[PDB]
């Protein structure tokens, strides 16, 4: 469809050529997921989505660098409280996480772009990425990895500045996207299903503060107080020039995904902020909300006859780096943390056979769960991604800051107030995904209690809850470094300048 | 209403007093 073109083929092919070539002759911080999830938030709620980052980074570094004079993740954990029940827990939670935020999300991005690249089923598009998958893990990918890492982090990103001018081309430049964004909406607002009726503005209209990150801490999508000690929280689970250009390349995403995902509402209103249900559906494959095209769609309608497909190939094989390098770190965690505790006889052939069926059986669970992951929150990727995490991760951060700072915690206490914070998280997992979430136009039917609050200040009270669990259980039961730190604040000071710029 | 370089800038400032602020409270004390 989009690629038909002999030219898209041509360079998809090449690039595909040129990776199992490298992988046979062997015998990274951004993916696709982030690509199309921030840009998918961009499009949907404006530009708070790159909120977090920026936060993550003015967290993170602060994190890596007013810890370590005082700390110097599950090792840690593994050598302050010992045993293997808590080795085993944070495993599972490991495997888990992988399945729902790095598999299944992963898997989803792939076939969001493979459906707007050539029009497939979800499952048909999944299907080739998956033995696409298959191929390059079978030529020994993970053999280069590293090798063939550096020069994809140096086009991914570089072709994702060459989509960015031809984005913000088309929108008059940078000072003309701020005034066509607000003032662009969907032209189909009428729903053939009597139920729907009539579809209010409030949600197909763009938001009024599409161009703040501060939004309000009340009825905001990305309430500043929330996102960030939220943030600050799920980023515990979630050299040291390293950490600065990891800042670098992290302060970057506003300007390289969010604004031209912004960008796609206002050149696509039609599918990218479509309300109407059925139209979502004629478009996407969900009736709940489709931003998560945003990314996608830009790329296969806006960049040439050429470039796409190598943009389209760059995105598909670090999505496939990363699907199978995931894969082979849960198959290693499985047979090497769990499986072997269940069977110490520790088999020569045994660890390997369930390893590759651990590999079979998670591929089947995020399969299985992926009509979820396209219906997750209003379906936006970065919203479910991060609405899992804020579920799951923020007890295990409670866990272990409150042993790096509290020497009176318990191993037991430690461990059962893990299992309350899982039991916590998952009141809001399963609840919001058996029940679904639902856009504006099509509220779900679950209780305002559960999500009235935003994941993030779910986050915050779930580790505080988590942690005073963990608390009151352990006591209960028993008894050139100058040039680093300089070239540091001015990376600080830089992330600090485009908060303000665009606060 | 304060332009964006304005809000820009000011971060930048408040970020750079408590800088000073960081390092004087090591210059005086460890």
């Amino acid at each position: 469809a989009l690629i038909d073109n002999p030219a898209d083929i041509l360079v998809i092919a090449a690039y595909f050529l040129l990776v199992i070539g490298v992988g046979l002759w062997s015998m990274s911080n951004i993916g696709s997921g982030h690509f199309v999830g921030l840009a998918g938030t961009g499009a949907a709620s404006g530009l708070a989505v790159a909120g977090f980052e920026w936060n993550a980074l003015f967290v993170v570094l602060l994190l890596g660098w007013l810890f370590a004079p005082v700390y110097l993740m599950p090792q840690y954990l593994r050598k302050r409280f010992g045993g293997r029940r808590i080795r085993l827990y944070l495993s599972v939670l490991s495997l888990f996480l992988y399945i729902f935020t790095k598999i299944s999300v992963d898997m989803f991005s792939g076939a969001v772009f493979i459906q707007q690249a050539l029009g497939w089923n979800i499952y048909a598009s999944v299907i080739a990425l998956l033995g696409i998958t298959m191929i390059y893990t079978v030529t020994g990918g993970l053999a280069a990895l590293m090798y063939t890492d550096t020069v994809q982090t140096f086009v991914i990103l570089g072709g994702a500045c060459i989509l960015m001018g031809y984005a913000f081309h088309e929108v008059g430049g940078y000072s003309g996207l701020f005034d066509k964004y607000l003032g662009a909406a969907t032209s189909l607002t009428v729903s053939e299903d009597p139920a729907v009726g009539n579809i209010s503005s409030f949600c197909y209209r763009p938001r009024p503060d599409s161009y703040h990150l501060l939004r309000h801490p009340v009825t905001g999508d990305l309430p500043w107080p929330a996102l960030l000690l939220g943030l600050t929280i799920v980023s515990g689970w979630y050299i040291k020039a390293g950490c600065i250009l990891c800042g670098y390349l992290k302060l970057t995403p506003m300007f390289l995904m969010v604004m031209p995902g912004m960008i796609s509402r206002i050149l696509y209103p039609d599918e990218v902020a479509c309300v109407v249900p059925e139209v979502c559906r004629r478009v996407c494959g969900t009736e709940v909300g489709c931003s998560n095209i945003a990314y996608p769609r830009l790329v296969v309608k806006l960049m040439p006859n050429g470039l796409r497909g190598l943009m389209l190939a760059v995105m598909l094989a670090a999505l496939m780096s990363s699907l199978a390098s995931i894969f082979n770190s849960s198959s290693t965690l499985f047979t090497m943390d769990i499986y072997t505790r269940l069977r110490p006889r520790a088999g020569d052939r045994e660890l390997l056979l369930v390893g590759r069926l651990w590999v079979v059986f998670i591929v089947v669970v995020s399969v299985a769960w992926l009509p979820v992951v396209q219906a997750a929150q209003g379906g936006q990727l970065f919203d479910y991604i991060q609405a899992v995490s804020s579920y799951l991760a923020p007890p295990v951060s409670a866990v272990f800051v409150l042993a790096l700072f509290v020497p009176r915690v318990n191993e037991q206490g430690a461990f059962w107030g893990l299992i309350g914070g899982l039991l916590m998280g998952l009141a809001r997992l399963i609840p919001e995904f058996s029940f679904g979430s639902g856009s504006c136009v099509q509220p779900s039917a679950c209780p305002a209690f559960l999500c009235g609050v935003h994941y993030l200040y779910f986050a915050i009270v779930l580790f505080f809850c988590s942690g005073l669990l963990t608390l009151t259980v352990s006591l209960c039961t028993a008894p050139w470094a100058r040039v680093v730190n300089l070239n540091a604040l001015l990376m600080m000071a830089v992330a600090v300048f485009l908060w303000g710029f665009y606060a | 209403n304060l332009q964006p370089w304005m809000q820009g800038l000011i971060a930048v400032a408040v970020f750079l007093v408590l800088v000073a602020i960081a390092f004087a409270v090591n210059h005086f004390w460890c």
